[PDB]
RNA sequence: AUAAUAGUAAAGAUGAAAUAAAUAAUUAUAAGACUAAUAUAUGUGAAAAUAUUAAUUAAAUAUUAACUGACAUUGAGGGAUUAAAACUAGAGUAGCGAAACGGAUUCGAUACCCGUGUAGUUCUAGUAGUAAACUAUGAAUACAAUUAUUUAUAUAUAUAUAUAUAAAUAAUAAAUGAAAAUGAAAGUAUUCCACCUGAAGAGUACGUUAGCAAUAAUGAAACUCAAAACAAUAGACGG
């Protein structure tokens, strides 16, 4: 999964995509598609 | 080529095998492979091996482990004897039968994924089937699967958001299902454990295959009686059936409904006298033993 | 019973071993020759299964 | 590997069948075909066994005794047997292929004909015929094979056997079906023969019999049908009978010299 | 009598098969001479692959390893690697000084 | 053992002794060695290739051939420590021979452990004279065996019918099993129809281990009898 | 990994009092026996009469009964025979 | 065995194969040939040949080896000194005159004759292993000698080495079989060339 | 060792002996020294040394990556460390134990054995720099035929073995050697240092330097002799 996991205990790939803009250019992705 | 030769050669047919020639644990089927010579040859002494085999073995059967040693000799026991087992299980015609009703391991049957709805049980059985595994390169299991993993985590992170985007975003209950199963789909291509070493079906005992009927001249035969002996004077502690020696096999014999007297008789040297059994069912289990039940007929 | 603990813990050795003092040098000697020996006997034991082994089959 | 022998004047057996008995085509199947069906099978059921290097003859000795290895008994039994079939009905044993020979008057001889009237209380040859076409009719309801056989005691009698059954080890000459009723009387030569088997001291539990065969007829479908047809194997063991060359039956009895 | 020792009688086990050797003495003598504590493997946490040096807190696991008085004992009877050996009796003598074994 | 110079050169000795005339007639032997030469080099000889696998022995893969990263990510610049030991020994030491129908036999007779004890006879007939087509299985002159599969499985990977060798494997596999169940039901039906005919046999396989059973079990009970009573005695003190 | 110790060269491999088994004569034991039986139902007890019985038949010609009284060991025949063969020697 | 293996066979080896050491064939079937055309040679020019072999078994090959090359063989055991001491060991026993048919002229023999040592002018040696005395005896007495070479033999000590199994008595009695047929051809061919 | 407790009449020692409310048992207290098994000094350390536990500080391994670019080897003089004994000063002193005084043994016994036991053995701060300080074998580099056994790293998989490459040890080929033997050196070569030139006199004398001292280092000659020494062989002899 990776930045898209679900573990409480997770990695750096979330702290990185969150730095990175891929977290919220993934939430407004999604949300785009689901619209 | 020689080296094309030798690999086809008769002593390269035999796989390679250094399990102890004395094994005194629990026995369930054979180990080694039984050497056999023709008589005029074993006149001269020859078997096929490197060197002549000392002329004192009067057997034409034999097992061995090397070829030659730092010793000088030949690593032989001049034993054949699992071939009689066999052959002694042949003449019983009881065919072995799955308890589990589960298909012929010998035959190409047509299956579906009935059981492949377990991908997490078994998916994960390569990491956590390594009960006897070493506490370092098991442990190897976890950085190098890591990366191959962690290889795939672009491809599952766009079919995820292409396939499932809901569950992203209301629950894992499900992402975790489509993680199971993509492993598996991209792991079908690989090769882990392509090759599998357990046992298949009866590896080999019989090739009988059920229900045909035994003809005899007095009609056809009903109930199998073969003779046996009795171990134990004593029921099995904590089971309620004996253990008899039939044709090389040891069973669990169920009574009637008494046990013949003459047990309390002979008492320890009760394996001193032959009974007739009846071969109820024979079935195969996991560690390629056979569990042959049987029946103390007595004369009635 | 009571025996075979005092031998197999070697009572009865160190008790007799502390009577005496010994140099440092000398029980290193012994220490070093006593092991020599025992190993020596596990070889001899060892060759001594393949001479019976070898004549069980007919060499 | 097990070959089919080559037989004498094999040219002229493979474009007249033989004379009086077979056609080409009856020849083909009983010999050329069977044999290498036979052959054949023993060769798949022995290569990597000890008896692969023993002829027919003696797989079935060694094998008479072994029950899981009747197949093999069977095929030895049958290869033995067909040989014996094909070398007293063949024209000549000698190879006249450049000599060009058509004049083969083989007769049974004074010590065969001795013997006959010895062993079967006067009767002549051709009687003795009658009774052996007969023995055939009423034994052999299936395959099997008919044979004049002599004992240990210089008698010739005759024995059938039902499919591979040996002459020489009377525990499996087969001469009974079980699958019909049998009388009393039958059933105790099974008996007694089951009680001599048993006073065996051998391991092996095997027996002494110097049965040997004189004549020898194949009764199985490969010999008969395509030339004579089902029903007619009376007719088949008459021509047989007939045309039997005595070169080697009068050289199959012992004289001693 | 109808009795006989437990070592003069060998007790096949169900689902093996066996020789009639297995019925004579030569087998009970030979089942004796290699007659081996070949499962402790599978028992012996110190040959699994863990440090012996983690359980200097634990007696129970390491008086396995001491005799009846708490000598410890040799390599040639508890079968370890050297580096486990020595790892194990430094456990040993650390629990010894601390006040647990 | 030092290499010996006498046994190679009794000619020149010899020659030695009749131009001075201590021997005085030339022996047997004398003209047929001289037209023979015995070898005399005694060398060790390299190696540049493992005959079974046809792996290259003594080439060195230059850096100049890696120029793509590892495994780990990293490129290759110089030399490691084991480019720069010299491998002369690997030129003289007899190559392991390897073949990949090993690795298949020893899969088999771990899938089908029984089959081991089917006597194998390892005393060769003539190498020379197998003439085997192995587009099926059976052949004439061997027998079925686990050595059959495995040499079907190689003609399958040979000819590329199958990609894999655990497809071609499993095929041979199943026609393994086809012909031995074909053998399995001729020996019981011959058995059967045998029987029916009037074939009496004296002792069967079961009947054969009852009796060596017994004979082992009369002697243990010998000296069970008398273990049980020299305990007795010496007990007693 | 059961560590294999190698001897050195050696003038000799010979056991110094090889161990032999010998077996216990059957007139001593039905002796133990009976005096056992004695001892317990008393001395001419009926239930004896068995032992005594066997004792004198044991004991009637010799009273250590007819027996094999010779057993040698072979070890150190075989031990000199098979030593250069087996002690893994490197070639000269 | 790889662990019994004398290095100075190095150049004969195939390959390691199940624990153990593979002899060339190539270079077994050359130095065979080579072997083979040494005994033919001695056999037609009317040399002694004497087949050695001393391991169990080897009698029955060795006998036949002999008889149909007219030669000698000894298969119990080699009695050190038979060629350097031979007046002290063969001198005793009987020798005789043959002409070139090798038929017994019959000519009774001097005693001058009778005590002269006889000695091979060819020795073949099955088993060079156990057989150093015999070697080393030729080498002194300038005997070619042909023997079997396995992994483990010395090669220098023949003057005709035959690289090949020396424990199986089907490999022993092949190799030997093939020389005492060349032999054979030998002694055929002197023979003839006297007919003619 | 001291005290208590009940309990007693011998205890302790030796080849046998004799010299100096106990001994034994159960408690309590004090003191000094030592470190059972594991254990192979395996390993570690330059050597000397180093094995009850923990902690702090310092040093030490393999592979890979990058970097420096011959910066190396050896090493006169010099420097540092260096067992046991010994010495200086101050503490300590259970046990052991030169000496001394006694008891025995013996023809005698300045001994071996026993008792009482001082210096010493322990710690702190120093002096001194000597041992069969030994592998009786200086250090470095290149190289040469095998096996076995461990260890380490790596590789693979049908997962627990298998395959590799080093190190250690054992037995060897070759080679070397007076041989015993050495065996990766006591082999094949190269480089640097130390040292030797018949025995005895002598590691002495004298001088010098250093030390609180004992001493340590350096280190001769005359006279006399045709000896003297090593390995191995066959004997003889051995409480
Ligand atoms: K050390
Ligand atoms: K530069
Ligand atoms: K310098
Ligand atoms: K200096
Ligand atoms: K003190
Ligand atoms: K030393
Ligand atoms: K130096
Ligand atoms: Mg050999
Ligand atoms: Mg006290
Ligand atoms: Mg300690
Ligand atoms: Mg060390
Ligand atoms: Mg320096
Ligand atoms: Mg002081
Ligand atoms: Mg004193
Ligand atoms: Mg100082
Ligand atoms: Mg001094
Ligand atoms: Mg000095
Ligand atoms: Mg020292
Ligand atoms: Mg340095
Ligand atoms: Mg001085
Ligand atoms: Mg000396």
């Amino acid at each position: 999964m990776g930045s898209l996991s679900n573990e409480k205990f997770f990695d750096i790939s979330l702290v990185d995509s969150y730095l990175n803009k891929d977290l919220k250019n993934i939430s407004n992705k999604i949300d785009s598609k689901l619209n | 080529t020689l080296a094309e030769l030798l690999g086809r050669s008769r002593i390269a047919q035999v796989a390679n095998n250094h399990k102890p020639l004395t094994y005194t644990g629990k026995k369930f089927h054979p180990t080694h492979q039984i050497i056999e010579t023709k008589p005029s040859t074993l006149y001269r002494q020859e078997w096929g091996l490197k060197s002549a085999i000392p002329s004192k073995i009067k057997s034409r059967y034999l097992v061995y482990n090397d070829l030659d040693t730092l010793e000088r000799i030949t690593t032989f026991e001049p034993r054949g004897g699992t071939q009689w087992n066999r052959l002694r299980f042949q003449e019983m015609g009881v065919p072995i039968v799955s308890n589990i009703g589960r298909q012929n391991p010998f035959f190409k049957y047509i299956s579906r994924p009935e059981d492949e709805s377990h991908a997490k049980l078994s998916l994960f059985k390569e990491m956590k089937g390594d009960t006897d595994i070493s506490p370092a390169a098991m442990k190897k299991r976890l950085k190098k699967i890591t990366a191959l993993i962690r290889s795939f985590q672009d491809e599952f992170k766009e079919w995820l958001v292409e396939n499932h985007p809901d569950e992203l975003k209301l629950n894992s209950n499900k992402l975790e299902d489509y993680v199971v199963k993509f492993l598996n789909k991209k792991l079908e291509t690989k090769t882990n454990k392509k090759f599998n070493t357990e046992i298949i079906g009866t590896g080999g005992l019989s090739y009988s295959l059920p229900g045909k009927l035994k003809n005899s001249p007095n009609g056809v035969i009903q109930r199998t009686v073969v003779p046996g002996r009795i171990l134990n004077v004593v029921k099995e502690n904590n089971d309620n059936k004996w253990l008899a020696a039939i044709g090389g096999f040891v069973a669990d014999v169920v009574f009637f409904q008494s046990p013949p007297s003459s047990f309390n008789s002979m008492g320890d040297f009760i394996r001193m006298k032959t009974f007739l059994f009846e071969i109820l069912e024979a079935s195969m289990e996991k560690n390629g033993s056979v569990s042959m039940h049987a029946r103390l007929l007595e004369p009635q | 019973r009571l025996n075979r603990i005092m031998f197999e813990n070697n009572i009865p050795g160190d008790k007799r071993s502390q009577r005496f003092y010994m140099k440092p040098g000398k029980v290193a000697e012994l220490k070093r020759s006593q092991r020599h020996r025992k190993e020596f006997m596990m070889g001899f034991k060892r060759l001594i299964e393949i001479v019976k082994d070898a004549k069980r089959k007919g060499y | 590997i097990h070959v089919v022998p080559k037989l004498p004047n094999s040219k002229a057996l493979l474009q007249n069948g033989v004379p009086n008995i077979l056609s080409s085509s009856g020849f083909k199947t009983v010999w050329f075909d069977y044999q290498r069906y036979l052959c054949d099978k023993l060769t798949l059921a022995t290569a990597g066994q000890s008896l692969e290097s023993y002829y027919p003859f003696h797989i079935l000795l060694k094998t008479a005794g072994n029950p899981l290895q009747s197949n093999i008994f069977n095929l030895a039994s049958s290869i033995h047997n067909n040989h014996l079939f094909v070398e007293n009905i063949l024209p000549s044993a000698v190879e006249h292929g450049t000599n060009s020979n058509a004049v083969v008057k083989t007769e049974p001889s004074r010590l065969f004909l001795s013997k006959i009237k010895d062993s079967f209380n006067g009767s002549d040859w051709e009687v003795v015929k009658e009774e052996m076409i007969y023995r055939a009719e009423n034994e052999v309801l299936g395959q099997g094979w008919l044979f004049l056989v002599e004992n240990n005691e210089k008698k010739l009698f005759i024995l059938t056997s039902n499919n591979n059954g040996t002459p020489y080890y009377f525990p499996r000459n087969q001469s009974f079906d079980l699958n019909s009723a049998i009388s009393i009387d039958e059933f105790a030569t099974l008996k007694q023969m089951k009680e001599l088997i048993g006073k065996s001291t051998k391991l092996n539990g095997k027996v002494q019999d110097w049965t040997m065969p004189i004549i020898c007829v194949n009764l199985w479908d490969h010999a008969y049908l395509h030339d004579y047809g089902v029903g007619n194997r009376s007719k088949y063991v008459k021509n047989v009978l007939d045309n039997l060359n005595w070169s080697v039956v009068n050289n199959r009895i012992f004289s001693g010299i | 009598t109808k009795k006989i020792d437990q070592s003069l009688s060998k007790k096949l086990p169900k689902g093996t098969i066996y020789d009639p050797f297995d019925f004579s003495m030569g087998r009970i003598h030979l089942d004796r001479k290699y007659q081996a504590n070949k499962n402790s493997n599978r028992n012996d946490i110190m040959k699994s692959g863990a440090n012996p040096l983690e359980f200097y807190a634990r007696p129970r696991i390491l008086s396995r390893y001491v005799t009846s008085t708490g000598r410890i004992q040799h390599r040639d009877i508890t079968g370890l690697s050297a580096k486990n050996q020595r790892r194990l009796s430094k456990a040993i003598r650390r629990c010894q000084a601390i006040g647990l074994m | 053992m030092k290499i010996q110079t006498n046994a190679v050169n009794v000619l020149q000795r010899t020659s030695a002794y009749l131009k001075s005339g201590l021997l005085k007639e030339t022996p047997a032997w004398y003209n047929v060695v001289a037209s023979i030469p015995p070898s005399t080099k005694f060398t060790r000889e390299p190696r540049f290739k493992n005959p079974s696998n046809g792996h290259i022995i003594g080439k060195l893969v230059d850096v100049t051939e890696q120029p793509h990263a590892n495994n780990k990510g990293l490129y290759k610049t110089r030399p490691n420590s084991s480019d720069k030991r010299v491998g002369v020994k690997r030129l003289y030491r007899p190559p392991k021979l390897t073949y990949v129908e090993d690795r298949l036999r020893s899969l088999f007779y771990k899938q089908h452990p029984w089959e081991l004890s089917r006597p194998k006879i390892l005393v060769e007939n003539e190498i020379g004279d197998e003439n085997y087509d192995w587009s099926h299985m059976l052949q004439i002159g061997r027998p079925l065996d686990g050595e059959s599969v495995i040499q079907r499985t190689m003609y399958l990977i040979k000819t590329k019918q199958y990609g894999d060798m655990v497809e071609a494997y499993d095929h041979a596999r199943y026609e393994f099993y086809a012909l031995r169940m074909q053998e399995e039901t001729e020996q019981q039906v011959a058995l059967e129809e045998a029987e029916m005919f009037g074939s009496l046999f004296g002792v069967s396989a079961i009947e054969h281990g009852i009796q060596k059973e017994q004979e082992v079990l009369d002697v243990w009970e010998k000296k069970v009898v008398e273990e049980t009573e020299l305990m007795a005695a010496r007990t007693s003190n | 990994k059961p560590p294999v110790y190698r001897l050195p060269p050696l003038p000799r491999l010979k056991v110094k009092k090889p161990i032999i088994r010998q077996e216990a004569n059957k007139c001593l034991v039905l002796m133990s026996n009976l005096l056992q039986c004695w001892s317990s139902y008393g001395h001419m007890s009926p239930k004896c009469a068995g032992l005594v019985t066997e004792l004198k038949s044991c004991t009637s010609e010799s009273a250590l009964g007819k027996r094999n009284n010779v057993q040698k060991s072979n070890i150190n025949y075989h031990a000199a025979r098979l030593y250069d063969r087996i002690n893994g020697k490197p070639h000269d | 065995s790889t662990s019994l293996w004398r290095s100075s066979t190095q150049s004969y080896i195939y390959g390691e194969y199940k624990g153990i050491h593979i002899i060339d064939l190539n270079q077994t079937l050359s130095y065979l040939k080579r072997a083979a055309k040494v005994v033919e040679g001695v056999s037609e020019s009317g040399g002694i040949i004497l087949f050695l072999g001393t391991r169990q078994g080897q009698k029955r090959g060795l006998e036949e080896a002999a008889k149909k090359t007219h030669g000698y063989y000894v298969s119990t055991r080699w009695i050190p000194g038979t060629l350097t001491n031979s007046t002290e060991i063969s001198g005793i026993w009987e020798k005789q005159e043959i002409d070139s048919n090798d038929n017994p002229t019959e000519r009774a023999l001097s005693p001058n004759e009778t005590s002269k040592q006889v000695k091979p002018d060819l020795l073949v040696v099955l088993n060079p292993t156990e057989n150093r005395n015999a070697l080393l005896e030729a080498i002194k007495s300038r005997v070619p000698t042909i023997a079997i070479i396995d992994t483990d033999s010395e090669p220098s000590l023949v003057t005709y080495p035959i690289p090949g199994n020396d424990d199986s008595l089907r490999s022993v009695n092949f190799l030997l079989g093939v020389l005492a047929r060349a032999g054979q051809r030998g002694l055929q061919n002197r023979l003839a060339r006297n007919n003619e």
